[PDB]
């Protein structure tokens, strides 16, 4: 649209030509080029807040957004015009699509989950560790579109999961198995995040073990 | 230590050749059956197509 | 001191398929073959695009775009002098939107290449883009830009 593509325009103009220079190319050793990343990857990266980015390190974390959902179509509109590319799913109304992302297998979401996504993030998507300053976050803030669009643009240090690699329907697979592990209660008591060994020691030694020791000083005596 | 063979910068190399995969011999010898038929002739099969054209 | 003057966020080339050549005055972006292949090759005589995307980094200008030919013969439909401080481009990569009912120029600068030559998926294939500044050698990628699976046929135990 002509006036999307416009405020996308000024949005950019005024947030990112400093390090995506203007004409969408990088600017080398700030930014890449966004020519080719799509509407996607321009949903993901902003609606995260991971592109409004103050510094150069090892991995942009996460932050609110610094745009609404307007301002987010605006940019990522923009930026598909201007190089084309993937572009986020959409409802039958236009919004951006979140329970339609729901794939109806959630045993196969699962599989394909731990084949591909739990080799770093977790066996539940709670977070993991990376090489040299970076990590996997837990998925448990993303929303549907938001892990969609993260599995066809491979944001940063992540695989990129094309169409093609995971058919749109294994994609909605895998956001149902992610959703529902994320709000899925844990049957068994308090689950200490969701690693096992290190969680489940510490609470051990912490509660457990403690109050074996008080209760041992109270029945015995000192001395 | 370090393993004795790494570290081959020199030979770039070149793209592999289409892959011509070699039929099953005797070890595994099945195989798909090419159509049955009385083939009383030096053997057509009960399997032929023809393109008519302009 | 992730942070310092090698850092992994800064040093990190987009996640498109499109190879990125910045040298020279102009950069190409995006620079990526659509061919959709049907069988393990694309055979010569068939037309395949040329996506890219040339972006002019100085104001002082670099809008020639003589020849940016290759093994294959690469010619420019609707070519054009579109670089002043801005983008040439070429093709509509898959997804791309018009933005705008009418169009400039009819198509905008379309390359298309008859290949003279075996292409397949998954190589590289050097393409000298020469502008009046200079030249440069790309070695471009072959992208299935947004089509799904081909559908396999289905596999009869044996
Ligand atoms: C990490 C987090 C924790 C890791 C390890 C924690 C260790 C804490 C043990 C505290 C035990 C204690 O003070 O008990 C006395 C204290 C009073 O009881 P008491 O009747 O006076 O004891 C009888 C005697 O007084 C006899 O007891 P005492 O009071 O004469 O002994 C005091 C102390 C004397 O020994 C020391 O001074 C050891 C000091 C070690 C410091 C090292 C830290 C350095 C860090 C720098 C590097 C970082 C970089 O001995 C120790 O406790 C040895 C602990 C050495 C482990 C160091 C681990 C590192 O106990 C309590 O009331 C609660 C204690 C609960 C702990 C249960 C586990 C006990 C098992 C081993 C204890 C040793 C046998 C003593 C019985
Ligand atoms: C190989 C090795 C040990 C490398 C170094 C890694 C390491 C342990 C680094 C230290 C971690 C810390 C303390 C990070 C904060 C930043 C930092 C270093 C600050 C300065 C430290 C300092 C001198 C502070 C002033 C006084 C002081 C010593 C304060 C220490 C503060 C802390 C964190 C005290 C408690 C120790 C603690 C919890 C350490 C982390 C270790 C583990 C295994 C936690 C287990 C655990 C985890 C990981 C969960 O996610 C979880 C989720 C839900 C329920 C339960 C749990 C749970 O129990
Ligand atoms: C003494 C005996 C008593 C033991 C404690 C028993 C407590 C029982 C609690 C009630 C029944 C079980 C509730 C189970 C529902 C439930 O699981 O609880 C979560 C909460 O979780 C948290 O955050 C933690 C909140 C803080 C309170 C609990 C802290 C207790 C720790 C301290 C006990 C261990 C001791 C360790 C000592 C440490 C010091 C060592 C020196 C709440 O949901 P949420 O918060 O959203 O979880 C996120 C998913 O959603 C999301 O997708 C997912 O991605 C995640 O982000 C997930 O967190
Ligand atoms: C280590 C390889 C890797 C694998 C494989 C991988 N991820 Fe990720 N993932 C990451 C990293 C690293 C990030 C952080 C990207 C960033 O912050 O820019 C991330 C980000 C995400 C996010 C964004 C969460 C948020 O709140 O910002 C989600 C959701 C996600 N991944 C889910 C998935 C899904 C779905 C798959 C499909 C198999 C997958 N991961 C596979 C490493 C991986
Ligand atoms: C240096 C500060 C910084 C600013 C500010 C910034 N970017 Fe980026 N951008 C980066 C870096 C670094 C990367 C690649 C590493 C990463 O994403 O963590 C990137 C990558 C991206 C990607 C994903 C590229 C891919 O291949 O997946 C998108 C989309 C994007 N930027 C768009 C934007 C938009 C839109 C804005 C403004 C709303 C913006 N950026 C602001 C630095 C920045
Ligand atoms: C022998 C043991 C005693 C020490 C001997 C003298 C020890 C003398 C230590 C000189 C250290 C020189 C460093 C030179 C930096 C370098 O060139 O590499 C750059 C690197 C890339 O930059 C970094 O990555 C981080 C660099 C900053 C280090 C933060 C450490 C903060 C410590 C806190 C976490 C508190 C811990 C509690 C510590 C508690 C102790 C308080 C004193
Ligand atoms: C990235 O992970 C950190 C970047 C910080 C680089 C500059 C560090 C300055 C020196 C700090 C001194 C620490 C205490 C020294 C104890 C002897």
């Amino acid at each position: 649209q002509s006036a999307l593509l416009r405020t996308g325009k000024q949005l950019f103009e005024t947030s990112c030509v400093s390090c995506h220079g203007a004409n969408l190319q990088g600017v080398p050793d700030r930014g890449p080029s966004l020519i080719g990343t799509g509407e996607a990857a321009v949903y993901f990266q902003v609606s995260t807040g991971r592109m409004p980015a103050m510094r150069g390190e090892a991995q942009a974390p996460s932050k609110p957004p610094h745009f609404d959902e307007s301002q987010i179509d605006a940019l990522g509109a923009y930026v598909q015009a201007n190089g084309g590319g993937p572009t986020v799913p959409r409802d039958d109304h236009g919004a951006v699509a979140q329970e339609s992302l729901i794939g109806g297998d959630v045993a196969r979401g699962g599989d394909l989950f731990r084949l591909n996504c739990a080799s770093c993030h977790n066996f539940t998507g709670k977070g993991g560790a990376l090489s040299s300053g970076k990590y996997a976050p837990d998925l448990g803030d993303a929303n549907p579109a938001q892990i969609y669009t993260a599995m066809l643009t491979g944001p940063q240090n992540m695989p990129k999961f094309s169409d093609r690699q995971l058919t749109p329907d294994e994609k909605r697979d895998i956001v149902a198995y992610v959703r529902e592990s994320a709000e899925t209660p844990s049957y068994g008591g308090y689950g200490l995040g969701g690693f096992g060994p290190a969680p489940e020691g510490m609470a051990m030694w912490i509660i457990g073990m403690v109050a074996a020791i008080g209760v041992a000083m109270w029945i015995g005596s000192r001395a | 230590c370090s393993p004795p063979g790494e570290t081959a910068s020199s030979e770039p190399g070149t793209t592999p050749a289409i892959w011509t995969g070699s039929p099953s011999p005797a070890a595994p010898s099945g195989e798909d059956h090419g159509g049955g038929h009385g083939a009383g002739a030096a053997g057509a099969g009960e399997t032929l197509t023809a393109e008519l054209k302009t | 001191c992730s942070a310092g003057q090698i850092s992994q966020t800064t040093t990190q080339e987009p996640a498109v398929n499109g190879v990125n050549a910045q040298a020279g005055q102009v950069s190409l972006r995006n620079v990526h073959l659509r061919a959709p292949q049907q069988t393990d090759y694309v055979e010569p005589g068939t037309t395949v695009e040329l996506l890219f995307v040339a972006a002019n980094d100085s104001t002082e200008s670099n809008k020639l775009k003589s020849i940016t030919s290759d093994v294959g013969e690469v010619t420019l439909t609707g070519d054009s002098t579109v670089p002043a401080d801005g983008v040439l481009i070429v093709g509509e990569p898959d997804g791309q939107i018009q933005a705008v009912e009418n169009a400039e120029a009819a198509d905008a600068v379309t390359a298309e290449v008859e290949l003279t030559k075996p292409i397949t998926n998954g190589l590289l294939y050097d393409f000298t883009f020469t502008f009046e500044d200079g030249e440069t050698t790309v070695a471009v990628p072959i992208s299935a830009g947004e089509q799904p699976r081909r559908p396999v046929p289905p596999a009869g135990p044996g």
